[PDB]
């Protein structure tokens, strides 16, 4: 139905607000608030149906000493959305406190917009994880949503900012918003901002605006993502219905992105069915095994080949699913949208529950195992010392994200007829 | 003109002897029908009228000839099969699909009929004819899919009526456009694609059997040289890949031949009586005419069947009373081995 | 137009709609129509085009209606929930087998033959014919969709997994539901064995 | 099928690369790796059919010590494969107790290409006998791809780098890896640098680049090699059919290279049959006797006088094959491929197991012979010694080595109906 987004940190906030110029361009919007002429698919899951004749959005924008904000806010996409939701440290424990001490007037913010739909689906977040003012802050506040809202659902779109690496607080920023993204969040998606710069360096000559260029695709991902519901089209144009079939388990319910064009500047579903398995299309990066696989692929093709395509991928013997589960890849097809030129219009997505990324997992884990044995890179503030003095939430998050590796492990085995 | 039949009232259809008239020759008359069916399926229109008038001044004349009457039923009939010839090779893509017919009939290509022999060993075995039968036509496709051809195989398809040797291709032809090919065609196809096929089956077992370097003299210093069948398997594949080379020459000529004359020549009917030529010279070259000597020819194939399952089993080299049988073997071999080289004689 | 309207009304929108039925009253019904079985859901043909539109293509279209609402009522019903542990095993061996099953019903036969058939009514050159081309639209998909053609050997399958959607709704006895189902799904699958070529398109799990 | 080549060795190396760019040039390929509108032949015994459109070419490099493998790099043909398998003494111990210690990921290189392809039929090894870096490791993962894989074939490329007399230590490693190419090998390929080298010498002006030649020799005749294979024919589209009739014995499996065309800068089959059973042809050169010869020839010519041409060998007289066995000259026919541009289109190559190659074997030997006589040319490096203290390896080789010039002559005379 009704979803609202809640954006923070700088990143989040740079990633939201390219994505609201993403559906602005996308949508018969103006730069203004107003209806076009060339509007008419379903505007009301972002975009509140405004009383001045504005399809007016849902931009939930929060910050903690904001800077790049106010670059945002200067720009004709700053009073393109203005409900009156836009409101004015490096660590963890430090946004956690932060986030403590001004929770009440910004959950007011949250509390207004809430009250002001007709209709509540989801609660998205987006999110950088350690990403600074954004971490701590933003896992507090998801406790606080999840505390506060039981009825409602809670995505979080998170990425990783690493310059192929490395900050030394990171580690535990990481653990302690991974130990809140597992309990308090319904699902995650994760990106690793290493592999995608590569692959930008690589695909291009882009290596100093590489940041700018990965705000166009993690924008088209999120926009490929929500198509479905904000176009006319068959199932799942709410947002659990395409939440549930991913996960068996809530704990497994973190996300691989797959994403067909390596660049933009006529085929058939076999050929992007054949290449989105492969790891040169995976732009998030024992042998680890999908759990469950979904598609979605939008473009201009004929859409009936698409049985016989799964009767050449049947038998083309690539992959298989998981022992204990009759699982299945799962494909939904939609349309690209138009209102932006796009050379080849064949676009394809995979979100499939992958349990590779339980090595990443472990990477992290890895590296705060190794920071806390020497303890010089904890780096001693005493925002940390104040929020816990014993660190009893780092053996938390800890023997959480353990058990997590060891159900990651014992899923990929046939060991989930059995427990671990 | 207007290709009317049944313009008989009784005093596609055959002809009858009370509609062939004797004092006009019988091979005009059957020139009169093929002009006739022409219309229905054609550029006789356009000069129809230049025929009418012909006829008209055959009306008109108080005498008959034969000899001038002749000429003018000729030709009509010459400017007919040229426009068959015309659309059939042009617009049609006639030759196209001789080069798939000889691919798959003649065994022309030879991913499919590998791969299908490797991973269908069942046929082997007598066929209930209902289980086998969806299992033949199930393995030909799957074994085509797997690099590329997301193209044909619609056309060519099995029917099975052991389950190799009853084994049939069903093919389909694009019967408006295509006269030239009538069940009686492909049947004669047919015939020549079992024995073809029986020959790679057999070197596909001569192939696996072969083993002597793979595993039965590396790493091992075997039991060779004191018990072995005295490296016969050798000498079962020479005769047989010799006949086989042959076998490669006895078609190419043919297929050039055939797609020789076709550019030579601009009337249908002279094409049937190449095609008629090139299917009866194929048949009697390969020997699938029955003959002793094709009789010889498949006692030859029986043995080394039979051959070949002994030293399947035997990997490295033992006497299980298979001596009895290799005895048997041998004595066959030398007796119609002898008489290959009497029929050169 | 009326003819798209039809399969897009019996058949975003639709998904507010579903959700007040997911939660008989007559007029209820009519003011959310106009805003999983019984259901008096309609709307009138008016003359010029209740000559070409018959009247029994209607029920066919509610025939193929209340079957999706079954099936999204038990796609559904899994999709709304967050011995013990067994549940989750006894979630995802019934949570893909409706999604395979629904994907089977519209993709392979209300998608193909509803996009070949747009372009087969615009070809249409009189209302005697539109008559005919659509006729021969009904009585095929009616044969191809799940309703009268072995609806005692593979159908049966589908109703007693519905059950499973209602039982799996108040269980939120975990044994005897997966006891039940390995013996259906083998059941469909040893009857399924045959493949009748369009069978195939479904006799892959 | 589906055969994998595996180059080694500085000289396995470059004659792979030349023939990998030989059939960029044949073939639809780009230097990119992707599939051209002229490509429709069959593509798959050497290119992997990749995801990317691409028939990505199945080249397995790898290396001891690096040199020329970097000039191979930076080229548009070392990104035209790339699956990744690239990785990165001059003595026989040396080269097998370096090839001992790191033989684990290379085959894990092999093993990850191995279950990357649908189906094998063959390893077919780039290799040059005593070539330095190529000797001792070949010769070692020679018999460990013998002793992991006894179900598929094993082919060997090799030419004996000779500037016409020579390495004091060459006969020692030649001895070794010939033990080794006799019972670790299915079918062994050798050719002579010297006699191809004179050859090359007389037939143009080319001297000083020579080895650049003779790399598109070498090239030029692999490609003909399996030219069957590669492109649609009737007969041994498999490796193991091709290699079989050639081969009446395990140990007589080395087999002479013939080349009609002197210079390629219009005639019957007759005239090219005449001219390549005369050692004016052969470019690898009692009287010693061929056991069986195999012929293939590509060239634009008429097929049907083959017959007539064979008729009027048979009666020329010239040469009969062997006591014991009812053996005949062996057959096959192809077409020159297209997209080169080769005046006089007819070449020949013949593949014949010959006994004169028996003589140049004892030629080694005597050389090997006469330095283990004197005892000042084995050249006492420490590894030699570390690797066989009592040099029996040596022994064994030239016992082996012995009985196959026994095996040899006994074969040439009636002695198979006996043992010798």
């Amino acid at each position: 139905r009704e979803i609202i987004t809640l954006q923070l940190g700088q990143c989040g906030n740079q990633i939201g607000f390219e994505f609201w110029k993403q559906l602005c361009a996308e949508h018969g919007i103006s730069p203004e608030g107003i209806v076009e002429e060339f509007a008419t698919d379903r505007k009301d899951v972002f975009f509140y149906q405004a009383d001045d004749e504005h399809y007016i959005p849902r931009a939930v924008l929060l910050d903690l000493e904001p800077r790049v904000i106010h670059s945002i806010l200067n720009s004709p996409y700053a009073k393109l959305y203005n409900p009156e939701n836009i409101y004015l440290g490096n660590n963890w424990a430090s946004g956690f406190s932060q986030g403590e001490k001004i929770h009440e007037d910004i959950f007011d913010i949250i509390d207004r917009e809430a009250d002001g739909s007709d209709s509540l689906e989801g609660f998205v977040l987006c999110h950088s994880i350690a990403g600074g003012t954004g971490s701590g802050l933003g896992s507090y506040l998801l406790e606080r949503l999840n505390d506060r809202y039981p009825k409602k659902l809670v995505q979080t779109y998170s990425v990783f900012p690493n310059q192929d690496e490395d900050v030394v607080v990171q580690p535990y920023n990481s653990l302690l918003t991974l130990k809140r993204l597992t309990q308090n969040a319904d699902c995650v998606v994760v990106l690793d901002n290493t592999a995608l710069n590569r692959i930008a360096t690589d695909r291009l000559h882009i290596q100093n605006p590489s940041f700018s260029q990965i705000n166009q695709l993690v924008s088209t991902i999120m926009s490929a993502s929500t198509t479905t519901l904000r176009y006319p089209g068959y199932m799942n144009n709410d947002l659990i219905g395409l939440i549930a079939s991913l996960i068996p388990t809530p704990r497994l319910h973190f996300l691989m992105t797959g994403y067909t064009p390596l660049t933009t500047d006529k085929t058939t579903v076999l050929d992007v069915m054949r290449r989105l398995l492969q790891p040169k299309n995976v732009m998030v990066s024992t042998n680890h095994c999908y759990i469950a696989i979904l598609n979605i692929i939008q473009g201009e093709v004929d859409p009936t080949q698409v049985h016989k395509s799964l009767q050449r991928i049947r038998e083309r013997k690539l992959a298989n699913f998981i022992p204990w589960g009759p699982a299945s890849i799962q494909v939904a097809l939609s349309r690209k949208s138009p209102y932006l030129p796009s050379a080849h219009r064949v676009s394809g997505l995979m979100m499939a529950n992958h349990t590779s990324i339980s090595s990443l997992f472990e990477r992290t884990c890895r590296q705060y195992d190794k920071l806390r044995k020497r303890e010089a890179f904890l780096e001693q503030f005493r925002k940390e010392d104040m929020f816990k003095d014993n660190f009893d939430e780092m053996d938390t998050s800890r023997e959480i994200v353990q058990q997590l590796i060891d159900e990651y492990h014992a899923a990929t085995r046939p060991d989930y007829i059995s427990w671990g | 003109l207007h290709g009317l039949l049944l313009d008989q009232h009784e005093e596609q259809f055959s002809l009858r002897v009370e509609i062939l008239p004797s004092y006009i020759p019988v091979r005009v008359a059957e020139k009169i029908l093929f002009v006739g069916e022409s219309v229905q399926m054609s550029i006789l229109k356009n000069q129809e009228d230049t025929f009418a008038a012909e006829l008209h001044r055959l009306k008109q004349q108080p005498l008959f000839s034969l000899v001038d009457f002749e000429q003018v039923v000729d030709r009509i009939r010459s400017t007919v099969a040229e426009h068959l010839w015309k659309l059939m090779v042009e617009e049609s893509d006639l030759l196209g699909q001789l080069k798939i017919i000889k691919d798959f009939y003649l065994l022309g290509r030879g991913e499919l009929f590998q791969a299908f022999i490797d991973t269908a060993q069942h046929m082997l075995k007598t066929p209930p004819t209902a289980v086998t039968e969806h299992d033949v036509n199930v393995a030909f496709q799957q074994s085509a899919h797997k690099v590329l051809l997301d193209d044909d195989n619609l056309l060519p398809l099995l029917h099975l009526t052991s389950g190799w040797a009853a084994l049939g291709l069903s093919y389909k032809v694009q019967w408006p456009l295509h006269i030239l090919f009538t069940p009686a065609v492909l049947e004669k196809y047919n015939v020549v694609f079992k024995y073809l096929l029986s020959v790679r089956r057999v070197q596909a077992e001569l192939q696996h059997c072969w083993a002597l370097q793979m595993q039965r003299k590396h790493l091992k210093s075997n039991q060779t040289d004191a018990i072995k069948w005295r490296l016969r398997n050798h000498m079962a594949f020479l005769v047989d890949n010799l006949q086989y080379y042959l076998q490669v020459d006895v078609l190419e000529s043919q297929f050039s031949q055939l797609l020789h004359q076709i550019n030579s020549t601009r009337d249908f009917e002279s094409i049937r009586l190449a095609h008629d030529h090139f299917l009866s010279n194929l048949l009697a070259q390969s020997f699938i005419l029955l003959k002793p000597v094709f009789h010889c020819l498949n006692e030859i194939l029986d043995l080394c069947h039979s051959f070949c399952s002994l030293v399947s089993q035997n990997l490295g080299p033992l006497d299980e009373r298979g001596a009895a049988q290799l005895s048997i073997l041998v004595k066959g071999f030398s007796r119609q081995s002898s008489l290959l080289f009497k029929i050169l004689s | 137009e009326y003819l798209q309207a039809m399969r897009n009304f019996f058949l975003d929108t639709m998904y507010d709609f579903y959700t007040s039925i997911f939660d008989q009253n007559v007029s209820f019904l009519n003011v959310q129509l106009q805003e999983l079985d019984g259901l008096t859901l309609s709307y009138k043909v008016p003359w010029p085009v209740d000559i070409v539109i018959s009247l029994e293509c209607q029920k066919i279209y509610n025939q193929v209606f209340l079957l999706l609402l079954q099936i999204k009522w038990a796609k559904y019903s899994l999709d709304v929930l967050l011995q013990i542990h067994r549940m989750f095993l006894l979630r995802v061996k019934l949570m893909h087998f409706v999604n395979s099953l629904h994907n089977y019903i519209m993709t392979r036969i209300l998608h193909s033959t509803g996009l070949e058939f747009q372009h087969q009514v615009e070809e249409a050159k009189d209302l005697d014919q539109l008559i005919k081309i659509h006729y021969r639209y009904l009585s095929t998909i009616h044969d191809r969709c799940l309703l009268r053609e072995k609806v005692s050997f593979v159908k049966e399958a589908i109703m007693k997994v519905l059950n499973l959607a209602l039982m799996f709704a108040d269980g939120w006895s975990i044994e005897k539901m997966e006891s039940d189902f390995k013996n259906c799904h083998m059941f469909l699958v040893t009857i399924l064995n045959k493949a009748f070529p369009h069978l195939e398109s479904l006799a892959l799990s």
